[PDB]
């Protein structure tokens, strides 16, 4: 059963 | 014999169900390329992923690649207009975005299928000659500042950066990827940096062709797509850049055996347990991290979570491997914490180690690998067809990790059983490697450190050697067992033949007092899958705050008790959704339609005979309180929407009312409520997928029968089927409700211009107007005026009524925001006059493309129908109707509309504004002209406001 910048 | 192409791959392995066609290749400049042909597709798409990200930021300019990413959309040498790209997409039914991780920058868009080339040509220029215009740079730096601002008080982002600050400060890992006004403008100015240079320099250094993957999806042939990609992309310069590596783990010796105590913003209790591991990515074919993730993270009988839940220490658990970068990774186990749990962290962790120890004792288990492998094979074979935009974006990323031929399968198919790797990873999950973080409000004022970027209060401590020792001598504990064979794995995948009387839309195949059943056999996707959707009505689910609370709690307690049994179904692609609504309850069961009747029956049976555990009730209730309380920590713009919902709906209980009422909820009271709730119902259902009319009727009847049999449920009267109405606003009126957000130092605003009930014509007026103003609004309010990061417009639909809305989260005050939207609105009318006849028809065509976009998968289709059903419009063919009508409309028709309903001095203007002030604001009193505004009627009290106004009709069912 296994952060980042949007525009 | 083509110089531009370095090589074509062999057959790219697809699911046999995948009708799309594929070609892999590598350009001469080294760019890896996947081409996808789908002659049926309504939108086309492409994506590019550069293997560089914030981990390669210059140390002196944090967030430069994130910044660079924002800037590429703002003009190139070949298309210099700041928003040509944005606008081209907008008026051709497309959209676009991008993101920056530590090692990647990923750019993608979709567009109407027959404007691929146009879009792609503009797209390519991002990587050839971006302008980085100087005044664009000055403006956009605020968008980024705003983006960061929004994250500052968010608990996830704080922990995310705190991990980074507590490892080797020397390591690239410890960098702040987002950037802000300070790091991208203020500080660089002080330090004499020319940022346009640094952007040019960085782009030039790292945007090398050798670090780039491109995926393109369109209707064209593979040959046509080939020439296209070659044409636009082989001119990207190969600057031969070595791909960055990070062999050294950011957590070195001194960073292990550490304990962190963290004060959160929301009132949450969490335990994060972390072990550093080497980069497992290369073992993708055997995947030892996944195996251990599956096991340690298991939720069924005998599982780790299971014991911790029974001791009343935790409620949920996540475990398994976690990305780092090329060269390092993490293995995590994080749980949430009951009040007891907080006082037993040491014991939680010992149980963690006891479970791990059990995995050692038993050793690696081929049948567990076999199961994982089969599930993945099934998942892959019958994967839903993806929306092109997300698909291209995702493949672009993985093109950097997998042979061309494997890009489709590499994340699914497992091949190699590796007890050695499983053993090796397992050997790292040891007390001498551990990092422990506790997040709780009880560390208020007991902390002595501050993370610089977010302001996170925390304390650090060596875990005592004596404690490490205790964890190292962890016995086997009898309550821990490996999971057993998963009985839910589906084995029957036949697609039932299409019945003689299958219909294009769902048919009402049962209409009785108890239940109303909508049904459609899948005539499109042919996967062994089904969606079963149930809407249960009871007046008791929402009759008052206390009843809301109970409806919720009941449903949480049910799910919680069902959890162990349902987890297996979930690994097997069979899941369920169950929540209380303002009308009663919602149940959805989704997935392979082999073992679905089983899970469904278990659920209904459980809800109808539910037996509540005393201890589980106390824990869940306590959590729910904190949950309601934690609303005060949501973004200002979320607050704004919340308040508008409360103001405009006939009946709506506030969070304050709910939490106040929650103290009266006792065990006795709840037990009485359930049978009460369950005693009278109406059920409206959508059954849709790989099932027949007979099967459907039986499923529905089985549900009903289970309720009768166990809860004595009888029907509801047609007249009792109470839908709530939207408040009706008075012509030329304007109201303002204002409130304060106490956590965030930004303000939020929602502006709603109510128009009229939904109907073919009113829908299309609003929709077209929204289409036209869509991009210009973003472009004016954000790109030009830089009012905030969050800038939104478009239709608002609720209770059969509708209107236009704007949502902005900003540093500026709400009255100011109001002003600028009003200005913008004048611009728009002026613009609609100045715009050509074609420009106008282009917008019609864009809306049309959007509205007519065929669902790519079962869920998407179900969703469309379910919208018609729950809104009780049942307008299943609405799309051709409304598009048919749309084409009739002219510039005159829209100007009339704007003049009638929207313009500042419109005869029928109906305006509500929600102002949510920033933490620090106290009062609430070159750019285009803003019109003088009327005196707003300030809403003092919601109940009063509603009592003083009409209520709209409910929509007449089609």
């Amino acid at each position: 059963k296994c952060l980042a910048n949007f525009l | 014999n083509n110089p531009a192409i370095k090589r074509i791959g062999n057959h790219i392995t697809k699911s046999p169900e995948d009708k799309r066609e594929y070609r892999g290749l590598e350009l001469a400049n080294g760019i890896k390329v996947l081409l996808i042909s789908d002659p049926t597709t309504d939108k086309s798409s492409a994506a590019l992923d550069v293997h560089i990200g914030s981990l390669s930021d210059p140390p002196n300019i944090a967030g430069l690649s994130h910044f660079l990413q924002h800037m590429l959309f703002l003009g190139t040498k070949k298309y210099p207009k700041e928003n040509e790209y944005s606008q081209f997409l907008s008026e051709h039914a497309g959209s676009s975005n991008a993101f920056t991780s530590g090692e990647h920058t990923n750019y993608y868009f979709d567009v109407s299928h027959e404007h691929l080339e146009g879009a792609l040509d503009r797209f390519a220029q991002f990587f050839l000659s971006p302008l980085f215009d100087e005044s664009a740079k000055d403006r956009e730096v605020n968008a980024v500042d705003s983006e960061h601002e929004k994250n500052v008080m968010n608990d996830a982002w704080r922990l995310f950066q705190l991990e980074k600050a507590t490892g080797n400060p020397k390591h690239p890992f410890s960098k702040f990827g987002t950037g802000n006004k300070y790091t991208l403008e203020t500080r660089p100015n002080q330090e004499g940096i020319d940022v346009r240079q640094e952007l040019l320099k960085f782009h030039s250094a790292y945007y090398s062709s050798n670090l780039m993957a491109v995926v393109v999806l369109g209707r064209e042939s593979l040959d046509d797509l080939t020439n296209l990609v070659v044409k636009l992309f082989s001119e990207v310069e190969n600057k031969n850049v070595p791909l960055p590596e990070f062999p050294e783990h950011p957590f070195q010796e001194e960073h292990l055996k550490q304990l962190y105590k963290i004060v959160p913003i929301k009132d949450i209790r969490n335990l994060y347990v972390t072990f550093p591991i080497p980069d497992l990515q290369k073992y993708y074919k055997s995947n030892p991290g996944h195996y251990l993730g599956h096991l340690i993270g298991h939720e069924g009988p005998g599982s780790l979570l299971s014991e911790l839940k029974s001791k009343g220490w935790v409620n949920t658990l996540v475990g398994g491997q976690k990305e780092g970068a090329r060269g390092f990774m993490f293995f995590i186990i994080n749980v949430d914490l009951t009040e007891e749990g907080l006082l037993h962290v040491e014991d939680i962790i010992l149980h963690m180690f006891q479970y791990i120890q059990k995995l050692r004792a038993e050793g690696p288990q081929e049948w567990v690998f076999q199961e994982l492998k089969d599930l993945n094979a099934v998942a892959f074979r019958f994967k839903d067809k993806e929306r092109p935009r997300g698909y291209t974006s995702k493949i672009a990323g993985i093109l950097h990790y997998y042979p061309l031929e494997e890009v489709l399968t590499a994340e699914y198919l497992l091949e190699e059983f590796r007890p050695d790797l499983i053993e090796m990873v397992l050997d790292k999950l040891r007390p001498e490697n551990v990092r422990v973080a506790i997040v709780s409000k009880s560390f208020e004022g007991k902390t002595d450190r501050t993370e610089e970027w977010y302001g996170t209060q925390y304390k650090q401590e060596a875990i005592p050697d004596e404690v490490i020792k205790k964890w190292q001598n962890a016995d086997l504990n009898g309550k821990f067992k490996l999971p057993t064979k998963n009985e839910f794995i589906p084995t029957n995948f036949e697609i039932l033949p299409l019945e003689k009387e299958a219909t294009p839309y769902p048919a009402l195949i049962k209409d009785t007092a108890m239940s109303k059943l909508w049904f459609k056999q899948d005539d499109k996707f042919f996967l062994p899958k089904a969606n079963l959707n149930f809407e249960f009505f009871s007046p008791f689910a929402y009759v008052d705050p206390l009843h809301s609370n109970m409806a919720y709690l009941y449903l949480e307690l049910l799910k919680d008790s069902l959890n162990e049994y349902a987890y297996a179904a979930e690994l097997a692609g069979l899941s369920y959704d169950l929540q209380n609504t303002i009308y009663g309850m919602y149940l959805s069961v989704k997935g392979y339609n082999d073992k679905q009747p089983i899970l469904l029956k278990k659920i209904i049976e459980k809800m109808a005979t539910f037996e509540i555990d005393e201890k589980r009730f106390e824990i869940i209730k306590e959590a729910y309180m904190r949950s309601l309380n934690n609303f005060r920590a949501e973004q200002p713009h979320q607050h704004a929407m919340y308040y508008l919902r409360l103001l405009m709906t006939e009946v709506a209980w506030t969070k304050d009312e709910l939490k106040e009422a929650l103290d009266d909820v006792t065990l006795p009271r709840l037990k009485a409520f359930i049978p009460q709730l369950l005693s009278r119902l109406h059920i409206e259902a959508l059954l849709h997928g790989n099932i027949t009319k007979q099967a459907a009727l039986g499923i529905m009847q089985m549900v009903e029968d289970t309720l009768i049999e166990h809860a004595h449920t009888k029907p509801l009267l047609p007249s009792q089927l109470v839908r709530y109405r939207e408040v009706q606003l008075p012509d030329r009126g304007w109201f303002v409700y204002q409130q304060r957000n106490e956590v965030h130092n930004n303000s939020g605003i929602e502006i709603y211009y109510q128009t009229d009930m939904q109907s073919t014509s009113e829908n299309m007026f609003l929709e077209l107007f929204a289409q036209i103003i869509s991009e210009p609004a973003f472009n004016t309010l954000r790109t030009k005026e830089q009012l905030g990061y969050i800038v939104f417009s478009g239709p608002r639909r609720a209770n059969g009524i509708q209107g236009l809305r704007f949502i902005i989260q900003s540093e500026k005050p709400p009255h100011y925001l109001e002003s600028r939207v009003e200005a913008f609105l004048i611009t728009m009318e002026k613009s609609i006059e100045d715009m050509t006849e074609e420009a106008f028809q282009k917008h019609i065509q864009a809306l049309a493309i959007r509205r007519l976009d065929k669902p790519k998968k079962l869920s998407a289709e179900s969703a469309k129908y379910w919208g018609e059903i729950i809104s009780q419009q049942y307008n299943f063919d609405r799309d051709n109707t409304e598009v048919a009508y749309l084409k009739t409309l002219t510039k005159e028709d829209i100007i009339k509309f704007y003049k009638e309903m929207l313009a500042v001095d419109a005869p029928r203007r109906h305006k509500v504004s929600v102002h949510v002030l920033a933490r620090e604001m106290d009062s609430n009193p070159n750019l285009s002209q803003a019109p003088a505004l009327p005196q707003p009627e300030v809403i003092q009290n919601m109940t009063e406001f509603k009592r003083g106004l009409p209520l709209f009709p409910l929509v007449k069912p089609h």
